[PDB]
């Protein structure tokens, strides 16, 4: 429970996030013994680790690893959202925006992957 | 103009994870003889926060909430584990010679030949068993004793509840794991489903007592607002109706019998406790409830039901006859399992268009909890008379009226499904998974 | 000219790992109460992916395959878990007084004193036991009663199979975990070991039915080409020879007796099912195989063996003497365990150099599976008469290896080791682990 | 997860050149219970999942040690020693397959890993000369 | 001048973690196997790596060491697992009837069960008087009725004859990310800094032996005799003594003790002592006299040094139950109980031959004072004899007195036996991430 | 592998080997016996959790992938008034770690803010 600035404007939410995102970082005698609780706790922890590493892998594929805000080279296409700038970042919440562009996430991911392939080719061409 | 990837975005999705129990360590982990204290050992932090989310509307639904299923499974598993190492009373299921006159019928002076630590030796025993706990082999003849056997011996083995272990409820908190959060709706008039306009995120639920009852919810949490009626589909009369009271009602129940508890050895390191003797007269167990408060509460509930069921006459009545498990207000009172005939309470009529009510109650020892046919437990008696006070905070109502006679609606006590009890406490919560990855356009690019 | 690191390189190595079990997508069934359905709940992928590796050769080896060991252990664990929460027949191991059946000596009419839920009471029971499942204590006298016991009582206890659970071998699919792949050798006429010139990669194997049989493989998959012979070392006479056919020979088996099943209560919620009476005349169980198909199949197998064993006469004589469990064709039909004497099948010799067959079959109720001394199970009978039809797809032969035989080789039926069946079904598969990291030289350097 | 999809395989048929061409085009697209707590099954599934996580993290750490993290193909500063394999450069890529090449230099892997570690360590030393 | 983040810093913090047991590759032959071999299935590296920490001083504390708790729980769990699938002798708790054989032994007879539940078999067995309770007054006119001991307490489990509990040297190894520090300084007492420390992935071979008064195996002290105790002034804290030279002890049970077996249930076998051949003789232990006297003299000198201006008095253990007053141990499954009064009969002065110690035998045991559990040790044919190296002693100072300190054997708590071996070791977790200033900005 | 423990922070050469430092069917009976499998899994998962926490804490500071990384946080006399000559060559890593043990949170916060400033500069620049 650390959903700071949830439901506020996307711009205000991002301005808050620039500071907030950097804030990251005898039961066993009874629990985890003579019952199914050990397996459940291990499953929860392993699932959390799996999701964390999947997110970090997905960031790495786009070349955005090690960043919280990473600008990309993919040009935004208007077909994904008829609203323009300052209407998304003003008078709109993060949840509303995510529900608005839920459908095009796969397309955006494919474009990001192609972009990163081209960036790697440019870097190899730099040598 | 350009895509940009944001991490740490405050976006969540509906999800289902395995919450971990947590409870107050102070004054509960000192001795750890309680089941709920030995389990749920995670100490709760002092003063959990409530990050209020301004201008957020979230779609809640108390029914079809996985938290209720988790709590039900946890309670079942904990009781199973508590009964798991205790003694089995399979050796005691023998022919039971009983005399209806236990000198000076609810209780019978029964005798049997139990086993001992030595296999080729049998201990002759006398024990006072409640008539509900016994079924007959021979049709009874008043002129002499008759042969009986324990109830649910042909069905399954009987596992005595350990005398050292106590099932007294304590306030336990459910807490979400890392990467999840619990949303609490603070509407104060939330009708059980649909959007809620005042939500706040918490790491742990408020204190919940896992109470066991069938008709009247006990020791719960009073609703902030007025009396709230909740039901999945009020048009569907089959579904149970949950009522939260904004004012508690006091119920006091007592076993006025001065029992003496004798113990014998059945096997190696295996004791067995039984009602050795009764001192003084024999009086039924009864419950007292405030009369004026109960009448006012019933009147207000009738008013609310009439509001939800306009153009009708609201009638409260006793439940239709049947099994004792479903037609009586059952509960646990200091290890004794009561069963109360609440006909005297649900007798009033519709809301118009000092003194206390005495309720008779029966007590059993051999319990078949949660309708789990194939399992049973024997609750040993306790020396001295028993008293216990409780706060009635809710009612479980079932709407009848298939005939649709006149313009009269009939409500009866519900029960039989324990999930309703915990849904009455977990209605306001919802588990959500954070999805920190997010995308939005902006003006700056890689360059 | 300079080192370079690649990720995602297509390189793999042999490895051993746990494999998931997955059933058909929805399995056309709900609440099947089947062991294979209760486990293997993961639904397989409809339209499974398969990819062909062009110009790739891999050294398969069906022997020394860990998948066989994993499947063997999984099958044993499944059976143990299924039998564990079922009725124990320790009470029934008592002195049985059996006499000749009151017909108007395979079966005997046995009477005994079984226990009841009440310890002091004992129940007189009459039941029909097959003579195989009983061992005498007194030699027969005058045709009257004599003492008997259940077999295997002196060795270990007996666990009745739960009647509600069924062991129908529905197909299952072994799916490899993440990071691993299963290589399937597409090349027909693959002789068990050595390279394979056409391979493909699959998440899960094809649907495999875990059938239990000794002499004849049943309901298996058919060979693509002609008959295939496989053996670890054909020169060695000890190693079993797996004959895998390209055509199916139908076999029909049936128990003609009309059983009357009567049950009793031995303990608390402990039932026991037995054959109370047989309606009509008593007849021996039998199996039937179409004579023409069997003769053609044996002739083709003899031809193939002659090709592998030139300048010798192939015999196919009867099994060597021994116990019933190893010298006969055992299998399961609706929980009834058959034991068929296949001596009338393996009778004809084939000479390269120079109308159905009826088979008597015995029935047993007390079983020892996988030769595990110290465990047993009691398969309950079924009312009415049983019929079942199966496809004989493979044979298990043991070469006699007669020293200095007169230009003759004798191939008796094999069996006794259940791993051979699943090795016959899992002959084409191999598990490999991907090693995506790799290094190679190129011209562009770090700079 | 890491590079685990079967789409990485299938290129094993072609030579090293074609497989390399397939990478940087299909690499990133491919990168993208009832009896639970009833039997050891649960422990076995947890063991398998934890082993998969450990293998993935070890490979990522090893890439990071060489300074190649975040790249499918990274050019290093280590010169190629002819003693490991004197095969022609064109022969290595145009002909042969990643399986054959792996079999050829299986025994020299540790030496190349140590050389890569030394090279990246020297690069870090050079980066210390900021001023 | 500027902050700088270093990774891989050599710094550690005191920590607690679940160590895993490791043993030699040829731990035991797989035919009969051993509980310590079936467990500890991790081959150990021969000649374990030892990185001596130059000029490093570290704090140790043999008491308040979690390794002792982990070993204690591991031993308890291993024994429970080993005895879990064995035979239950609950059927045998019946009214026994016993007579004289021709004092310790009694010719007991009883009606045991059979594989058939409607049949019984007469059994004659020789039971030790210690394991048999006088159900009647024991008038012994001709015979008398008894029962098995602890039957009213808890069920009795037979130790599986196929499995052996003989100790073997087992090594404890830390998991990934942790390390074990071994204090190599001679004559270092616990609860103090140690200057000679070294890092090892695994401990040396530790023999999990069970005894109450004398440590019958283990590692001798490097230098001289060493005294260790948590307080050494509070009389409740047990004192542990490490000997720098071993003392031979040979123990035996001079009886034939023919073994017979019967079936008490389906697949259930029970073994008993049947009859005997030759005379009835008591078990005893021969311990070398000169070595014992010299060792006690040296220990008396050391205690006098730690307790100046007093007379070091060694006294037999105070009266009490056999489980707490005798030197207990386990030779080939037989549980001995020796008086050992003669060994502690000497007073130290502040200003060829052997000692024979009589010993009793018990078959029914209650190990580690776990009331509510018990086990039955089956007998073995032939006369048993075993040899061991007494490496240490466990002494309890009585703590008023006329210039005299009374030292008695005791310390029945089993944690002390393993603390006497694990005192050298401490488990630590490495914290590789570290920060320090330097002379360079990031730019 | 506490190489050069108590070397007076003379690990200018020792830490350069940290790069090389970073690189039974019978036993499987225990995993399906008792609770030793649970304990082993807990140890594995705890080790993975600590490693990932350290890696994330390196990533947040922007020092990802570096054995040694300089930062933009200036050293303050409040933490320690010992010159670099005394810290390097006299004080050991253990002693140094004890010296600034209580100031760790402040240094972490300053590192986080410095890296956030670096990201803001990069974003607004490009
Ligand atoms: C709703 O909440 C009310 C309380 O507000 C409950 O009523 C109480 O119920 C409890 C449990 O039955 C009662 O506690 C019992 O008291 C017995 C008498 O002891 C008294 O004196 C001791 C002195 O130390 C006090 O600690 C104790 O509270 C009493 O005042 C005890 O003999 C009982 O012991 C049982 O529980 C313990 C727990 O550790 C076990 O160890 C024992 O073996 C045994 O099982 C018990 O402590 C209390 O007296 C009742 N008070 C009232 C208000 O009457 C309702 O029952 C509850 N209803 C629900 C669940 O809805
Ligand atoms: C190789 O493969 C063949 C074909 O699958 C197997 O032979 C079959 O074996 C199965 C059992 O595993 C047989 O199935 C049984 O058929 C009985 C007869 O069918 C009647 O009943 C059904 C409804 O149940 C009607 O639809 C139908 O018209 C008939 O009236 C059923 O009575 C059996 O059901 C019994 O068990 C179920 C629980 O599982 C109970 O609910 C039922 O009440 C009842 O007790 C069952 O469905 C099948 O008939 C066989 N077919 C053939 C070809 O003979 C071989 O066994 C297999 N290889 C080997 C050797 O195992
Ligand atoms: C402190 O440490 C010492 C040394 O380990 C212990 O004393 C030892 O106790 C064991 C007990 O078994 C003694 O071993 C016995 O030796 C007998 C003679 O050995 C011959 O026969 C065996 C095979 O039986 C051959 O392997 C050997 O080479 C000789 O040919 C054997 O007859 C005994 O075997 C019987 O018991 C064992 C028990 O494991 C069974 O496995 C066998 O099958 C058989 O039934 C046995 O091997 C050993 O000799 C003693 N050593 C010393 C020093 O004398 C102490 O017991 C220990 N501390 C205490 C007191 O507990
Ligand atoms: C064990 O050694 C420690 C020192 O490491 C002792 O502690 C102190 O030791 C000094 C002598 O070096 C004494 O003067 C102090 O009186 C001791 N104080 C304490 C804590 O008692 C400790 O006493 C020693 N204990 C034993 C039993 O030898
Ligand atoms: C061992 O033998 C010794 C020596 O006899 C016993 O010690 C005697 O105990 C009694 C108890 O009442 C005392 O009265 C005697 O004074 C003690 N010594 C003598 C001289 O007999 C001891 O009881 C026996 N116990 C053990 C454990 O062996
Ligand atoms: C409760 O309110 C919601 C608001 O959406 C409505 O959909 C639902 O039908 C109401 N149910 C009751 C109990 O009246
Ligand atoms: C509570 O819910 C009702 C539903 O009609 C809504 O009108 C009201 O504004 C809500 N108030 C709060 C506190 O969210
Ligand atoms: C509620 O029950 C009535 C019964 O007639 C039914 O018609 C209606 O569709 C149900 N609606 C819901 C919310 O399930
Ligand atoms: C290649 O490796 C050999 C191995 O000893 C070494 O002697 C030689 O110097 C190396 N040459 C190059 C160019 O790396
Ligand atoms: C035990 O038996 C062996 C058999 O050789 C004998 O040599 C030895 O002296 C006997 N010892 C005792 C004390 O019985
Ligand atoms: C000290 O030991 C001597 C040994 O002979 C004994 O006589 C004396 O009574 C003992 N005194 C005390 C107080 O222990």
């Amino acid at each position: 429970g650390f959903l700071g600035a949830a439901g506020s404007t996307m711009g205000a939410a991002s301005i808050t996030l620039t500071v907030q995102a950097r804030q990251l970082l005898e039961c066993q005698q009874h629990l985890l013994q003579d019952g199914h609780w050990g397996i459940k706790q291990l499953q929860t922890r392993v699932l959390a680790i799996e999701h964390y590493l999947k997110d970090q892998q997905l960031l790495g594929i786009w070349g955005c690893s090690g960043k919280l805000i990473c600008c990309t080279a993919v040009p935004w296409n208007s077909s994904w959202s008829n609203k323009s700038h300052d209407e998304i970042w003003g008078n709109m919440t993060w949840m509303q925006w995510d529900r608005e562009i839920s459908n095009y996430t796969n397309t955006i991911y494919r474009l990001l992957e192609d972009s990163q392939n081209q960036q790697e080719q440019n870097e190899k061409d730099l040598l | 103009l350009w895509v940009t990837v944001y991490y740490g975005v405050p976006v969540w999705k509906d999800a289902e994870t395995t919450l971990f129990c947590a409870s107050d360590a102070k004054a509960y982990e000192k001795e750890k003889r309680n089941v709920w204290a030995t389990h749920c050992c995670v100490p709760t932090d002092p003063n959990p926060q409530e990050m209020v989310l301004e201008n957020v509307t979230e779609n809640f639904n108390m029914w079809k909430n996985d938290m209720v299923e988790q709590m039900h499974e946890d309670v079942i598993s904990l009781w199973d584990q508590s009964l798991k190492p205790c003694v089995k009373l399979t050796p005691l299921c023998v022919t039971l010679e009983c005399r209806q006159v236990n000198t000076t019928e609810e209780i019978k002076n029964c005798s049997f030949n139990a086993t001992t630590e030595l296999r080729d030796k049998k201990q002759k025993v006398y024990a006072l068993f409640y008539r509900l706990d016994i079924v007959p082999l021979e049709e009874e003849r008043k002129g002499n004793s008759s042969k009986y056997r324990l109830i649910n011996c042909n069905t399954s083995a009987i596992t005595q509840a350990c005398p050292k272990v106590t099932f007294d409820p304590i306030p336990i908190h459910y807490c979400a794991p890392a990467g999840y959060a619990i949303l609490k709706c603070n509407n104060k008039t939330f009708n059980g489903t649909g959007p809620c306009n005042n939500v706040s995120t918490v790491q742990c639920t408020h204190g919940i007592k896992p109470v066991v009852s069938t008709q009247l919810l006990l020791n719960g949490s009073l609703a902030e607002g007025e009396i709230i009626i909740r039901s999945e589909n009020l048009t569907n009369n089959v579904k149970t109706i949950i009522v939260h009271l904004n004012e508690s009602v006091e119920i006091v129940c007592t076993r006025p019998n001065n029992n003496t508890v004798k113990s014998i050895r059945i096997g190696p390191g295996q004791w067995f406790y039984y009602t050795g003797d009764i001192i003084g007269n024999i009086r039924q167990a009864y419950c007292n409830i405030k009369k004026d408060d109960w009448i006012r509460t019933l009147q207000r509930v009738g008013k609310k039901l009439a509001e939800h069921f306009p153009r009708r006459i609201i009638n409260f009545t006793q439940p239709a006859g049947g099994d004792l498990e479903i037609t009586t207000h059952s509960f646990n009172c200091r290890g004794e399992f009561f069963y109360c005939n609440t006909s005297s309470l649900f007798n009033s009529t519709y809301n118009p268009n000092s003194l206390d009510i005495t309720i008779p109650c029966r007590i059993k020892q051999i319990i078949n909890m949660w309708q789990r046919v194939g399992q049973a437990m024997y609750a040993p008696p306790i020396e001295g008379n028993i008293t216990c006070k409780s706060n009635i905070t809710g009612l479980l109502l079932v709407r009848d009226g298939g005939v649709e006679s006149n313009e009269t609606e009939i409500f009866r006590p519900g029960g039989g499904d324990m999930r309703n009890n915990w849904r009455s406490e977990l209605y306001k919560y919802k588990v959500v998974e954070i999805k920190p990855l997010g995308i939005a356009p902006t003006r700056c690019k890689r360059r």
